[PDB]
DNA sequence: ATCAATATCCACCTGCAGATTCTACCAAAAGTGTATTTGGAAACTGCTCCATCAAAAGGCATGTTCAGCTGAATTCAGCTGAACATGCCTTTTGATGGAGCAGTTTCCAAATACACTTTTGGTAGAATCTGCAGGTGGATATTGAT
DNA sequence: ATCAATATCCACCTGCAGATTCTACCAAAAGTGTATTTGGAAACTGCTCCATCAAAAGGCATGTTCAGCTGAATTCAGCTGAACATGCCTTTTGATGGAGCAGTTTCCAAATACACTTTTGGTAGAATCTGCAGGTGGATATTGAT
């Protein structure tokens, strides 16, 4: 008869654990019952949106498996993710190909 | 008869080479050596988790690769193609670092 | 002789679930997974923190779905926040229908 | 009871061609001869600031080992967040 | 008729306004400005006078330092005249852009 | 338009305080664009702090909190 | 709707360092913001320290590390000193 | 019974050891606060206030003012290598800037 | 560099309004005193994970030569932006009137916190699966010189 | 506009390292039930904040002049990039010794929890004082002319 809250909310992300983490991190004396749900959803939506673009980036480089380069390409080419992660370093990500035009011959 | 690339051509190939890649660019033993020297000046007989030196190396290389983008814009703003210390200096100060 | 054991917790199983939902054929390397795990933990803190501020700011002892939502509006660029605010509201109403 | 070799002058181990590879990823086509000592100066300062804090996290935890997390926490304080090591 | 050489009033003006600490945008067009922008977000919002005064303080400092930065960029390109491209570069390097 | 209320002689004073000796003509419209952008980011956050408190007045603290989020901490109106 | 500032404490400290000098109201509120600001910087870092090491308690040891992380070198050194001076004198009184 | 003596007094501080204890509690920084934490913190806070007002005051006497105003705070902070870095990303209302003219802009003669 | 001639700043004084400092109270914090839970320092202790050492390969850092091309310097014109006086107009500033509010107080339904007792999802090794790193060779582009 | 010399692309193969799938204990959600908060829903203020109105004031928009700055064109010395031999030192990989994480237990020094009892910080008129608006009167800077 047990029914996991993640299941009740239709999420992959562990609503239960997210509840535990809000508590034992001391953000407030008490936590509302809807807060871990909403939070677990947003976490899930953001990992979904990123993996979407990173998967696209692996296929365009004929790879099955996502690697940190694909995370980096997906992130730095998406205007909004790039803002969200403007001060984040992705280990083994590299940079986006860019040569100032002033530097090319012709 | 002997073949020669005009100066700048090999540079542009390298820029393309290394922007396409994600390998670490500083050699790994000398960097580790540098880190243990520095860390040992703050506290003696420390040990390092491997992942900690690699974290430090990734962080460093990321920092410098990016400072070089900013330095490069500074040389260009001054109608040059060559980076010089004043470009790094200008960049570091606008950024909010110093000395 | 006797033996000792340990236990770690990550978002890996969930990240993999969501990965399969969008790219069923695609996989993910460990370094890539680890980066993803780093991302969730990060965003988790940014939101929880901002939420904690909002609660303390209004002399409230409780973090509710609403503090989370406002926090989300502050940290996400519009249209990432618009979608996120959407997905999250969907989850709370669904969670409230079956008790 | 035994000792290592003294660690000294290891910033010179950050060689010129490495400094030239990094600038290439950074999009530099041409490099002044004085750049290489500047970089070394800047790198050293960076590493000190980052490691100091990492070690401070270690001293606080009453450890003798610097961990990846110590370095990730250091990097977060310093505003340069690193993903992929406990991030 | 007496005329100061171009640049002499400027070095004098710099001294005046660096020595002083008054707000430099005049207050009403600014208060007016802040109110237009806010209703791109909600209506019958109301403002503590101290709240608009806070925003104005935040703005001028921001613009004054950007102007310090723009100025370094201009001097770097061996100029004395700041241009849009200098403001562009300074904001890029700061991280507000590109 | 109210952005045009932020006039040339005002923008020139800021530049004078910021130590600029000579100013190009394209600067003032450039400046207004940047001031415009600044004011939006800060106010968007401030009103969001207001709406959350279920208030209709933007407070000084609302602006102070916004400015803290944006990394530009302001002293003198609460912290 | 009672308020609270550090004003009287800043005024007290002001008079100890310059007896003759006073402070405008705007200047005082700037100081009030300073105290509030640093307070949050140190508390947060101390909260972070505790949680990292799976600890429920913020102790003077946490403040001290936090102070080390946040303050510039010669200022960390004097602050770390002053704070120890304050705890010791506090233990003295039994 | 017995006769009360404030924790601030016991520590030789002007700053409120009691209040700093309450604020640590009600800020949700940890489940518990040790008795040494607010003492230490309040001391640290007092010290930084002293160092600022010391230098900010010296500057008021140099403008023949009885009252410290934000300008002197701004003078004191931005002219001290360390206070300036601590407060590196802080705006001081009514502070102004430090007088500084980039030398290239001054006349050749 | 001196000389003279506007033009602008900037110290020495000085009464007065707007603030600061001073008096006189009180609720609300802060302190005490007593009784109890309890987080985390200590004392081991199993056992990953680190520190060296080393051999052998062959990848790259180095040092050198040399010329292409960049940076620095000069000169110069045209065109932009400063300075200035004039004149119109937006902004300050100074009360006033009244509504739309944030801020309180107090009451209960509804929500969250705990403590046990199941019950299941998540993790750690173990056992399978399998991209793709690495090593190639032929084509296709690119560069630079006749 | 061709050619020789290079380098870059880009697909083909395949065991193996690294990723997936699988097993089985068990930590941690979930479900229950009792015990506490709490964040409202209505009812009330005082108080900021808008909404106007209208003097007077600097401050701003204008238009003309011309200084001098920015950018263009040229010249040249020397620095930095390309190329290649040489050999150092990093990289791999591997075995081994041992520190010191990290896992556990047990127990006080230290925190939390009420209950009361002072004592202080905050608040609001009244009672002094410091900048401040202004006024010089004088120096200090600056410009155009010898
Ligand atoms: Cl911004
Ligand atoms: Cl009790
Ligand atoms: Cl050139
Ligand atoms: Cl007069
Ligand atoms: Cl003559
Ligand atoms: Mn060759
Ligand atoms: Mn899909
Ligand atoms: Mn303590
Ligand atoms: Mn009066
Ligand atoms: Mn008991
Ligand atoms: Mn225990
Ligand atoms: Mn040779
Ligand atoms: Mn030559
Ligand atoms: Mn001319
Ligand atoms: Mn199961
Ligand atoms: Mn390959
Ligand atoms: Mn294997
Ligand atoms: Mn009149
Ligand atoms: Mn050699
Ligand atoms: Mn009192
Ligand atoms: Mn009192
Ligand atoms: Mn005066
Ligand atoms: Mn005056
Ligand atoms: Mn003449």
């Amino acid at each position: 008869k047990a029914k996991t809250r993640s299941s009740r909310a239709g999420l992959q992300f562990p609503v239960g654990r997210v509840h535990r983490l809000l508590r034992k991190g001391n953000y407030s004396e008490r936590v509302g019952a809807g807060a871990p749900v909403y939070l677990a959803a947003v976490l899930e939506y953001l990992t979904a949106e990123i993996l979407e673009l990173a998967g696209n980036a692996a296929r365009d480089n004929k790879k099955t498996r996502i690697i940190p380069r694909h995370l980096q390409l997906a992130i730095r080419n998406d205007e909004e993710l790039n803002k969200l992660l403007g001060r984040v370093t992705i280990a083994q990500g590299g940079v986006l190909p860019n040569i100032q035009a002033v530097l090319l011959p012709k | 008869k002997p073949h020669r690339y005009r100066p700048g051509t090999v540079a542009l190939r390298e820029i393309r080479r290394y922007q396409k890649s994600t390998e670490l660019l500083i050699r790994k033993l000398p960097f580790q050596r540098l880190v243990r020297e520095i860390a040992q000046d703050f506290k003696t007989d420390l040990r390092f988790q491997s992942s900690a030196v690699m974290a430090l190396q990734e962080a460093c290389e990321a920092y410098l690769v990016g400072l070089f983008e900013d330095t490069n814009l500074c040389a260009i703003h001054a109608k040059r193609v060559t980076i010089m210390p004043k470009d790094i200096q200008l960049a570091r100060r606008i950024r909010g670092e110093r000395a | 002789r006797k033996r000792k054991r340990c236990r770690k917790e990550s978002y890996s199983i969930y990240i993999y679930k969501v990965l399969k939902q969008v790219h069923p054929d695609t996989g993910i390397s460990s370094k890539a997974m680890s980066i993803m795990n780093s991302f969730v933990t990060d965003i988790f803190e940014r939101i929880a923190s901002e939420a904690s501020r909002l609660a303390h700011y209004n002399k409230r002892s409780t973090i509710t779905s609403r503090e989370i939502q406002t926090a989300v509006r502050l940290l996400l660029p519009g249209e990432l926040a618009k979608h996120a605010v959407s997905e999250g509201t969907k989850a709370v109403t669904k969670y409230t229908s079956s008790k | 009871k035994r000792h290592r070799k003294v660690l000294r002058d290891n910033i010179q181990g950050i060689t010129k061609p490495a400094i030239r590879r990094l600038a290439r990823r950074g999009g530099v086509k041409r490099i002044s001869g004085l750049i290489y000592e500047e970089t070394r100066g800047v790198l050293k300062v960076f590493l000190e600031n980052v490691i100091r804090d990492a070690v401070t996290y270690t001293e606080h935890a009453k450890r003798k080992t610097v961990t990846a997390m110590d370095v990730v926490y250091a990097l977060k304080r310093q505003g340069r967040t690193l993903y992929g090591f406990g991030g």
